């Protein structure tokens, strides 16, 4: 009942899942720049678009 | 909405798709045009000045 708790916290760092390699693109938007914004902000909402 | 362009990014389920588009094509037209608010005639007189 003791080394469940301590494998299970060193299993965290053990296990991990695998990275997302984040990669950058610049648009150059064509059109206004705030109704694209949105649109990329309620479409795909995780994108950071800066 | 694609902002204020007249387009509209609409994203369900196929069934749901292929209803709303059924419905859109039916109550959906373009507005109708004003008239004017002014109008010419041309007359030709034929006795008088």
């Amino acid at each position: 009942r003791t080394s469940v708790n301590r494998a299970i916290i060193l299993l965290g760092q053990v296990d991990r899942a695998p990275e997302i390699p984040i990669v950058q693109r610049i648009y150059t938007v064509r059109g206004q720049a705030a109704d694209i914004t949105a649109l990329l902000a309620a479409q795909y909402p995780t994108l950071r678009v800066t | 909405p694609v902002g204020q362009t007249g387009q509209l990014v609409l994203n369900g389920a196929q069934a749901q798709l292929d209803t709303a588009l059924a419905l859109l094509e039916q109550v959906d037209r373009p507005a109708p045009v004003a008239e004017s608010r002014t109008v010419q005639r041309v007359f030709q007189l034929v006795n008088a000045s």
